[PDB]
C-alpha cells in the first residue's frame, strides 16, 4: 500500500496544481485545504434515504477483496456490481448482501468489544442492577441546574483530552510530551493496554475516548441527586407531576481539606501566592497532582477557586462573600469609606456602596434574589430548600447588605481572627460575629405583615415556615433560577491570594474560606517539608514513607555510594520531631549500622531498607565500648499503636514479599517488585517520545530516521535523527533523568526570593 | 493571546513579567505578545539556573531535589533576571566587587560562579547567528552569550557553560510553545523581540474609506467627524428632548378589552349569497366504500391485492356501461370513462406490470399535453398579446354542511381497526408500567375510530405514492388505494378503496408538480347533496349487498395534483396520533397531581371513589353536550387529522393569527383584564384567512359557536 500510496502520489503531483499547491501550502494551513468541500448538502435525509434504499445499489462498497466471499448474485438476488464509480472510486452494492453478511460470512473477533466499549457496557451494568422503587405522582419541584449529562473516567479539559487521545492511540507524532501526560500516565497505560489487540479504525476509538473523557454538561431541570448516574436516567426519574425512586447499580472532600490547608500555610507567610503554587503543584492524591480533580470538577469551594485562580484554570466568576455567591444584576455600587457607629458603640471607618443594587444570592442549596439600597436592605425574594441554608442564607444576606439595623444590632465585641491568627477587616468579623450568634440581629430587625398572596409566604426567625415574617424577606411557592452566563471572565490573582476582576475590584478575599477542620478521606502526600509539620505522628510517618517512595531511585543511586550525605535530609527532620528526645540518637545509630551491613554483607532488600532509612536523621549515640545499640521495636510518640517493628511489619509498616505489596498507615500500595525492572514497570505509563529530548536540526549524518523501538536501543547521551509531529525531521538525545518543570520553577523562585530578603 | 498564557505559564512567572512591564510603564494587556517573550525568558532563565550546583572544589555538579545539604548548596547560576531593576543592579554590583570582577554596564541575566562571568539569555525567531552577533554588537564581550531560536538551533559563546541536557530541555520547552501557538495559530500572529513594537497594521484603502465617508448619518460630512462626534459628545438626556417634540400624535392607542368588542370573527361564512366550500381533501374521508377481501394475513403486492378484490366482486370489476351521475364542469365523462376502464383492465390483467398500457389516451385525459410552449424572452418583449396572467385569489365561500357530518361520523367507533403498532421492549420499571396501562387504554379508544382508518389510509396511499414516483419517472402508472382492517375476530381482510393514475414524475425539485387521477368506490349518491360535489364527476358504477340491505356503488372521479412536499407529509401524517396522546397525557397526569394514585382508570371509566371524567363536546338544540373521556381524545385526533388534511397557507395564517384572540379570551377568562392596542387589526388579519378551506371556515364557525357560549356563561 506504502508503493500505492507513492505511486499516487506521483501520478497527483504529474498536475502542476497539485505541485503548486503542495510546495505552498505548510502543514498548519492543511486544515484549511480540507474545508473546501462542495458542501452540496442533501436538502431532505428522509426524501434521500427513502429513495435510496429502493435503488438497485445504493451502498457504496470501498473497493478491496471482501466482494470476492459474495457473489455478485446470490439465490437469484443482486447484491454488488463491478461498474465503476466517480464519487468514491469504489463500488457498488445493496442491503441484500449486508444482510447476507450478517448471516453468513467471516467470523470476527469478540475480545474487542468487552473493552473497546468499555462506557456503554458500564451504562448497560448501571441500569441493570438498578433498583427502582415507588412512584410520588404529587408535583416535584424542579431546579435549572448545570449537569453532566455522562459520567467521566477522568474529567480533562478539551485541549488535555485530545493529547491525552493522541498518546494513547497514535503513538507516532507524539513530539515533547506536555505537563498533561505524566498527570495522566495511570490513564494512558491502562487504556493503552486495554485498546492493544484490537483491528477497529482509530478515528471510531479516538471519538469513542474523546466521549468518555470530555465532559458534556447543559442546563437541565433536576429534583434531587444530581450524579451524572441519575441524569443518565434523569428521562425516567423525573416527571412535571411524577417522580420514581431510583438507585444506578470521596475525593471531593480530601481536594476540600487539602485546598484549605495550603490556604492557611500560605496565608501567614508573606507573598502567600508563590508558596501556595508551589505546594498546590507538588502535592498529589494517590496517583496524581491536584490539578487532576480540581480541573475536573467545575467551580467548588472559594478555597479551590483561589487555589486554581493561584494554578492554571478557569473558574466561575460568581462573588464569594463568606459563603454567599452573589451574582450582580444591575446597578453600580460606588464603594465609599465612611465612619459608622456600630451598635456596641464604637465607631469604624469601613467602606459601603452608595446606590441601589441587585444580586442573585445563593448559599448551599437556598437561591434568592437580593435587591439592596446603600445602608439598607429593600428586597429578598428566597425558596424553602433547608432550614439550615436558609438561616446562613438571610443572615450573610443581611450581613452584605451592610444595613445599618445590622450595625445597630450588635451586642457583643468584634476583635476575632483566624486560625493563622489575624485581624480580619470589619465586615468579615461581623460575618463571624453574626454566624456564632445568629439570634443577635434577628430580634431586633423588626417584623413584617405575612406576604398576603396566592404563593407568597413568610418565615419567622426560627426558619420555620411561620407567618409574621421578618421585615424584607419573602418566601415564594416558585422556583428560582439564576446565575446564567458564567463568562468565566478574565480574573486576575493578587500575591494575598485574593482575586481581583478585570479591573481593580476585589471578588474573591483571601478570607473568605472557612475555618472547618476535616478528615482527608484519601492519603495527602505532598513534597514539602514545610507543609506536613501539623498533623499527627501517622500522618507524618506517611507522609514520609510517600516522600522516600516516590524518589526511591535517588535514594538507591545515593545508597551505593555509601556517604552520609544520603541521610541529612530535610525530609526526615520533621520525622525528627516524632521520636523520642532521649532515644532518637540510639535508634539514628541502630538503622545506620544495620544499613551499613546490608550495604556489606548481603544484597537489595527495598522494604528494610526503606523501614530503616529514615530514623537515621539525628546523630547517633553508640555504646560505651564503640558498638551500636540494638532494637527489635521501634517506639514512636503516642506509644501503643505508634510502633515500627524491625522484623517483619506493624501496624505503621508491614510488607509482604508473597504478593510484593507494601502497607502504610493502613494504605495498600503496589511494590510491583525490586529492582530497576520494577522501576520501569512503575514508568511503564509515562508517554511516548518521553525520554528524549530536542536538540539540533535534521543533521543527515544519521541516515534515515528510527523508530522508538530502535531509538530505545540507543545508549543514554546518544544523538539520533527523528520526526516531530507531522513530519519535521529534527535531531534529538536521549535523556538520563526524568524531569520536572514545577519544581525547576519553584527551586527558582525560592532563590530569587533568598536573595532579595538577604539584600534587603 | 492572555489565554494562552495563562494556560501554559504558572502565575508566578505571569507575575513577575507583569511587575517587570509595569516597572518599564507598559502595559501587558495591550502588548500580550511582549508579556509572552517575557514569560519565556524568564522561564528559560530559571530552567539553565536550575539543577546546576558547585561542589566544594568547584567543580560544576547536579544536586537532588528535596534533598537539601545543610544550608548553602550554592548553586551554580544566580539568577538576576526577574528581580526589580534597582535590586537587580544592586545585586550585579555586588557580584562584581565580591568577584573583583568588571560591573557590566547592561543589566545581566544571569550569573555563572564557576566562570565568575555575567551571562545574558537570549531568544529569537530568526538564526540564532544573527541574534548572536547583534546581541554581541550591542552589549559586547563583557558578558557571555546564550541564544536560543524556536527551530531547534542556537548560538553560545561558550559550548561547556551548558551540559548537553540543560540545552536539549530548553530546546524542548521552545519546540512545546511553537507547537502549542501553532495549533491556536498564535505563531504566525505573534511577533518577535523586534516586531513588538509595532502592532497589527489593518489601514482602509481609497473606496472603503469614501463609503465609509458617505454612509455616515445626516448632518455629518465626513467619518472622523463622527468619530470625534462619538467620542466627545455626551448626551444627557437627549432622549427626553427628542420625546418633548415628537408629536403627540403617535402612541399605542392603549384600549381595555371586555367581552363585548370580540365579535364573531368571519361574518361572511354566514351570508348564503356565497357558494356554498367544495370537498377538495386528496381522498373521501367519510364516503369512502372498501371493497374488503378476507386474508389468511399474507402481505402481498398492491396490484395482486387489488385484482383479487375485483375478481371477488365481478359486477363492479366487469361494468362497462356508466350511468353519468354528473359530469361536474370541465372533465370529459369519455376520458374519465375510458382511462377508468383502462384501469381495471391494468388491474386484473395477468402480467405483473401496473403501468397504463395505453400511455396516449391518458395524456390527454389527464391533460399532460395541454399545456403552454415557453419561448424566448426577446419576441415576447416584441409581441404585444403576451401579457402577465392576473392573481387568481380563492373564491370567497360560506360554511357547508358535509365538513360537520365528517367531523361526526370520522369520529366515532367503527367495529373495524387498522392502525397497529410495533412491540417494544418488556417493561420492567413501575413507570414503564403505568406508561404501558395508559398507552394501553388510549390505543382501545382510537383505534376503533374510523379516523383513525382514513389516516391509515392517507398514509398508505402516500407511501405507495411516493415509492412508485421513485421507481417510476416517465410512464403512467396505476396505485390502488389499500388498506389493511384487522376486525374484532382477528381476520384480516384488505380494503381497496379505489384506483389512481399516476402522471409522469420526472421532476429535479421537490415543488415540482405531478398529477394523479382518482378514481374512489362510494355509497353516496351524490344528487343528496350536490354542494358538496362540484369538483368531482361520477358514474354509478353498481350495487352491493353488505348483508342483505342492497345500496348502490358510484365511482367518484377526479383530477388532481400532488408534489414531493406533501407527498412525504403524507406518511408522516402519523404523528397526529402523538398530538392526540400528548395533551391527554397532560390531562391525566394534572388529575394524578391532586390525588396521589393512579387514575388512567377513573379518567376512562370511573372507579367507585371518583366519576368517569366528562368534557363538553358537542351542542344540540342551543344545548351542550357532554363527552366521555374516549370521545373526547376521538375529537382531538378528529381534529389534528383535519388540521392536517386540509392544511394550506390558509390554515396557518388563520390558526397562527386566532391563537391571539384564543390568549386574549384565555386571559379575560382568568381576569386578567387584557388591554388591547388595535383589534382590529388583530380581526382584519384573522379574517382575511377564511376564504375557500372548508376546515378554516368550519374552525371560525365553531369558534364563533363557543364565543357566545363563552359569552353567555360569562354572567358569572
Amino acid at each position: 500500500m506504502t508503493l500505492a500510496k507513492i505511486e499516487l502520489l506521483k501520478q497527483l503531483l504529474r498536475d502542476n496544481e497539485a505541485k503548486t499547491v503542495l510546495k505552498q501550502t505548510t502543514v498548519d494551513q492543511y486544515n484549511i485545504i480540507r474545508k473546501f468541500n462542495t458542501s452540496r448538502i442533501e436538502k431532505n435525509p428522509s426524501l434521500r434515504m427513502k429513495w435510496a434504499m429502493c435503488s438497485n445499489f445504493p451502498l457504496a462498497l470501498t473497493k478491496g477483496d471482501m466482494a470476492n466471499r459474495i457473489p455478485l448474485e446470490y439465490k437469484g438476488i443482486q447484491l454488488k456490481t463491478n461498474a465503476e464509480d466517480i464519487g468514491t472510486k469504489g463500488q457498488m452494492c445493496s442491503i441484500a448482501a449486508v444482510t447476507w453478511w450478517n448471516t453468513y460470512g467471516p467470523i470476527g473477533d469478540t475480545e474487542g468489544f468487552e473493552r473497546v466499549y468499555e462506557s456503554f457496557f458500564l451504562r448497560k451494568m448501571r441500569l441493570d442492577n438498578a433498583t427502582w422503587g415507588r412512584i410520588t405522582f404529587g408535583p416535584v419541584e424542579r431546579v435549572r441546574k448545570r449537569v453532566l449529562l455522562n459520567p467521566l473516567t477522568k474529567e480533562m479539559p478539551p485541549d488535555e483530552a485530545s493529547n491525552v487521545i493522541m498518546e494513547i492511540l497514535f503513538p507516532k507524532e507524539a513530539g515533547i510530551p506536555r505537563e498533561s501526560t505524566w498527570i495522566h500516565r495511570e490513564l494512558i497505560k491502562e487504556k493503552r493496554e486495554k485498546l492493544k489487540g484490537t483491528m477497529i479504525t482509530p478515528i471510531v476509538l479516538a471519538y469513542m475516548l474523546e466521549r468518555e473523557l470530555v465532559a458534556r454538561r447543559r442546563f437541565l431541570p433536576v429534583a434531587g441527586a444530581t450524579s451524572a448516574e441519575f441524569i443518565e436516567m434523569l428521562h425516567c426519574l423525573q416527571g412535571e407531576n411524577w417522580r420514581q425512586i431510583y438507585h444506578p447499580g470521596s475525593r471531593s472532600q480530601s481536594m476540600i481539606v487539602a485546598c484549605r490547608k495550603i490556604i492557611r500555610r500560605s496565608i501567614v507567610a508573606s507573598n502567600p501566592l508563590e508558596l501556595a503554587v508551589e505546594i498546590a503543584n507538588k502535592t498529589v492524591i494517590d496517583t496524581e497532582p491536584l490539578k487532576s480533580c480540581l480541573a475536573a470538577i467545575d467551580g467548588g469551594d472559594v478555597a479551590c477557586d483561589i487555589i486554581r485562580a493561584a494554578l492554571g484554570l478557569k473558574i466561575r466568576q460568581r462573588q464569594r462573600f463568606g459563603r454567599l455567591e452573589l451574582k450582580r444584576i444591575s446597578g453600580r455600587g460606588f464603594k465609599n469609606d465612611e465612619e459608622i457607629l456600630i451598635g456596641n458603640g464604637t465607631i469604624q471607618k469601613i467602606g459601603i456602596w452608595d446606590g441601589e443594587e441587585e444580586f442573585h444570592v445563593r448559599c448551599g442549596e437556598c437561591r434568592g434574589i437580593l435587591k439592596k439600597s446603600k445602608m439598607k436592605l429593600e428586597k429578598l425574594l428566597i425558596n424553602s430548600a433547608k432550614k439550615e441554608d436558609m438561616r446562613d442564607l438571610i443572615i450573610l444576606c443581611m450581613v452584605f447588605s451592610q444595613d445599618t439595623r445590622m450595625f445597630q444590632g450588635v451586642r457583643g465585641e468584634i476583635n476575632f481572627l483566624n486560625r493563622a491568627g489575624q485581624l480580619l477587616s470589619p465586615m468579615y468579623q461581623l460575618q463571624r460575629y453574626f454566624l456564632n450568634r445568629s439570634n443577635d440581629l434577628f430580634d431586633q430587625w423588626g417584623y413584617e405583615e405575612s406576604p398576603k398572596a396566592s404563593e407568597l409566604h413568610g418565615i419567622n426567625e426560627s426558619m420555620n415556615a411561620s407567618d409574621y415574617t421578618l421585615k424584607g424577606v419573602v418566601v415564594t411557592r416558585n422556583v428560582i433560577d439564576d446565575f446564567s452566563s458564567t463568562e468565566t471572565e478574565k480574573v486576575s490573582i493578587t500575591k494575598n491570594l485574593s482575586l481581583i476582576k478585570r479591573t481593580g475590584e476585589v471578588i474573591m478575599g483571601a478570607n473568605d474560606v472557612s475555618e472547618l477542620e476535616s478528615q482527608a478521606q484519601l492519603m495527602i502526600t505532598y513534597d514539602t517539608p514545610k507543609m506536613w509539620e501539623m498533623g499527627t505522628t501517622k500522618e507524618l510517618v506517611q507522609n514520609t514513607y510517600q516522600w522516600v517512595l516516590k524518589n526511591l531511585v535517588t535514594l538507591k543511586a545515593q545508597f551505593l555510594l555509601g556517604k552520609e550525605d544520603m541521610f541529612q535530609w530535610d525530609a526526615f527532620e520533621a520525622f525528627e520531631s516524632i521520636i523520642p528526645q532521649k532515644m532518637a540518637g540510639q535508634y539514628s545509630g541502630f538503622a545506620r549500622a544495620v544499613l551499613k551491613q546490608m550495604r556489606d554483607q548481603e544484597v537489595m532488600k527495598t522494604d528494610q531498607f526503606i523501614k530503616l532509612l529514615p530514623f537515621c536523621f539525628s546523630p547517633p549515640k553508640l555504646r560505651s565500648n564503640g558498638e551500636p545499640y540494638q532494637f527489635l521495636k521501634l517506639v514512636l510518640k503516642g506509644g501503643g499503636e505508634n510502633f515500627i517493628e524491625v522484623r517483619k511489619g506493624s501496624p505503621l509498616f508491614s510488607y509482604n514479599p508473597q504478593t510484593e505489596v507494601l502497607t502504610i498507615c493502613g494504605r495498600m500500595m503496589s511494590l510491583k517488585g525490586k529492582i530497576e525492572d520494577e522501576e520501569r514497570n512503575r514508568s511503564m505509563g509515562n508517554a511516548v517520545l518521553a525520554g528524549f529530548l530536542v536538540s539540533g536540526k535534521y543533521d543527515p549524518d544519521l541516515g534515515d530516521f528510527k523508530t522508538i523501538e530502535e531509538l530505545e536501543k540507543l545508549k543514554p547521551g546518544e544523538k539520533a535523527n527523528i520526526l516531530l509531529y507531522q513530519g519535521k525531521p529534527v535531531k534529538v538525545v536521549k535523556r538520563k533523568r526524568y524531569s520536572a518543570l514545577s519544581n525547576d520553577i519553584s527551586q527558582g523562585i525560592k532563590r530569587q526570593r533568598m536573595t532579595v530578603e538577604s539584600m534587603g | 493571546m492572555d489565554t494562552f498564557i495563562t494556560r501554559n505559564f504558572q502565575t508566578t512567572i505571569i507575575q513577575k513579567a507583569k511587575n517587570t512591564m509595569a516597572e518599564f510603564s507598559e502595559d501587558p494587556e495591550l502588548q500580550p505578545a511582549m508579556l509572552f517573550n517575557i514569560c519565556v525568558h524568564l522561564e528559560v532563565c530559571y530552567v539553565i539556573s536550575d539543577m546546576n550546583f558547585l561542589d566544594e572544589e568547584g567543580k560544576a555538579y547536579t544536586a537532588l531535589e528535596g534533598q537539601g545539604k545543610e544550608q548553602n548548596l550554592r548553586p551554580q547560576y544566580e539568577v538576576i533576571e526577574g528581580m526589580p531593576r534597582t535590586i537587580a543592579w544592586m545585586v550585579q554590583r555586588s557580584l562584581a566587587q565580591e568577584h573583583g570582577i568588571e560591573t557590566p554596564k547592561y543589566l545581566a541575566d544571569l550569573f555563572d560562579y564557576k566562570t565568575k562571568r555575567f551571562i545574558e539569555v537570549g531568544i529569537t525567531k530568526g538564526l540564532a547567528d544573527d541574534y548572536f552577533w547583534k546581541k554581541k554588537e550591542k552589549l559586547g564581550n563583557s558578558m557571555e552569550l546564550m541564544i536560543f531560536s524556536y527551530n531547534q538551533d542556537y548560538s553560545l559563546s561558550n559550548e561547556s557553560s551548558l551540559d548537553e541536557e540543560g540545552k536539549g530541555r530548553v530546546l524542548s520547552r521552545l519546540t512545546e510553545l511553537q507547537a502549542e501557538l501553532s495549533l491556536k495559530n498564535l505563531w504566525q500572529v505573534l511577533i518577535g523581540e523586534e516586531d513588538v513594537e509595532k502592532g497589527i497594521d489593518f489601514k482602509l484603502g481609497q473606496t472603503i474609506s469614501r463609503l465609509r465617508d458617505i454612509s455616515v448619518p445626516a448632518g455629518f460630512s465626513n467619518f472622523e467627524g463622527m468619530r470625534s462626534y462619538i467620542d466627545n459628545i455626551d448626551p444627557k438626556g437627549a432622549i427626553e428632548r427628542n420625546l418633548a417634540r415628537m408629536s403627540p400624535l403617535v402612541s399605542v392607542t392603549p384600549k381595555k378589552l371586555t367581552w363585548e368588542d370580540l365579535r364573531p370573527i368571519g361574518p361572511h361564512i354566514y351570508n348564503h349569497e356565497l357558494p356554498e366550500v367544495p370537498y377538495n381533501a386528496f381522498l373521501l374521508m367519510s364516503d369512502e366504500l372498501g371493497l374488503a377481501n378476507m386474508t389468511e394475513g399474507k402481505s402481498k403486492k398492491p396490484k395482486t391485492l387489488a385484482k383479487e378484490c375485483l375478481e371477488k366482486y365481478s359486477t363492479l370489476r366487469d361494468q362497462t356501461d356508466p350511468i353519468l351521475i354528473m359530469k361536474s364542469e370541465k372533465a370529459n365523462e369519455n376520458f374519465l370513462w375510458k382511462l377508468w376502464r383502462d384501469c381495471v383492465n391494468t388491474i386484473s390483467n395477468e402480467e405483473m406490470s401496473n403501468e397504463l398500457q395505453k400511455t396516449n389516451y391518458a395524456k390527454w385525459a389527464t391533460g399532460d399535453g395541454l399545456t403552454y410552449q415557453k419561448i424566448m424572452k426577446e419576441v415576447a418583449i416584441d409581441d404585444e398579446t403576451m401579457c402577465q396572467e392576473e392573481p387568481k385569489i380563492p373564491n370567497k365561500c360560506r360554511v357547508a354542511a358535509w365538513v360537520q357530518t365528517e367531523m361526526n361520523l370520522l369520529s366515532t367507533l367503527t367495529s373495524k381497526r387498522a392502525l397497529d403498532l410495533p412491540e417494544i421492549g418488556p417493561d420492567v420499571a413501575p413507570v414503564e408500567h403505568v406508561g404501558s396501562e395508559r398507552r394501553k387504554y388510549f390505543v382501545n379508544e382510537i383505534n376503533y375510530c374510523k379516523a383513525s382508518t382514513v389516516m391509515m389510509k392517507y398514509v398508505l396511499f402516500h407511501t405507495s405514492l411516493l415509492n412508485e414516483s421513485n421507481a417510476s419517472m416517465g410512464k403512467y402508472k396505476v396505485i390502488p388505494i389499500t388498506n389493511r382492517v384487522v376486525n374484532e375476530k382477528g381476520e384480516s381482510f384488505d380494503m381497496l378503496y379505489g384506483l389512481a393514475v399516476k402522471g409522469q414524475s420526472h421532476l429535479r425539485g421537490d415543488t415540482d408538480v405531478v398529477t394523479v387521477v382518482t378514481f374512489e368506490f362510494s355509497s353516496t349518491d351524490p344528487r343528496v347533496d350536490s354542494g358538496k360535489w362540484p369538483k368531482y364527476t361520477v358514474f354509478r358504477i353498481g350495487s352491493l349487498f353488505v348483508s342483505g340491505r342492497e345500496k348502490s356503488v358510484y365511482l367518484y372521479c377526479r383530477v388532481n395534483g400532488t408534489n414531493k412536499i406533501q407527498m412525504k407529509w403524507g406518511m408522516e401524517a402519523r404523528r397526529c396520533l402523538l398530538q392526540s396522546m400528548q395533551q391527554m397525557e397532560a390531562i391525566v397526569e394534572q388529575e394524578s397531581s391532586i390525588q396521589g394514585y393512579d387514575m388512567t382508570k377513573a379518567c376512562f371509566k370511573g372507579d367507585r371513589v371518583n366519576s368517569p371524567k366528562t368534557f363538553s363536546i358537542g351542542t344540540q338544540e342551543g344545548k351542550l353536550v357532554k363527552g366521555s373521556f374516549g370521545k373526547a381524545l376521538r375529537v382531538i385526533f378528529t381534529k389534528c387529522l383535519m388540521h392536517y388534511v386540509f392544511g394550506n397557507a390558509q390554515l396557518e395564517g388563520f390558526s397562527a393569527e386566532s391563537r391571539r384572540l384564543l390568549l386574549l379570551i384565555q386571559a379575560l377568562k382568568d381576569r386578567k383584564g387584557p388591554w388591547v392596542f388595535d383589534l382590529e387589526g388583530m380581526y382584519s388579519g384573522i379574517e382575511e384567512c377564511i376564504s375557500n378551506n372548508p376546515w378554516v371556515i368550519q374552525s371560525a364557525y365553531w369558534f364563533n359557536e363557543w364565543l357566545g357560549f363563552e359569552k353567555e356563561g360569562s354572567k358569572v
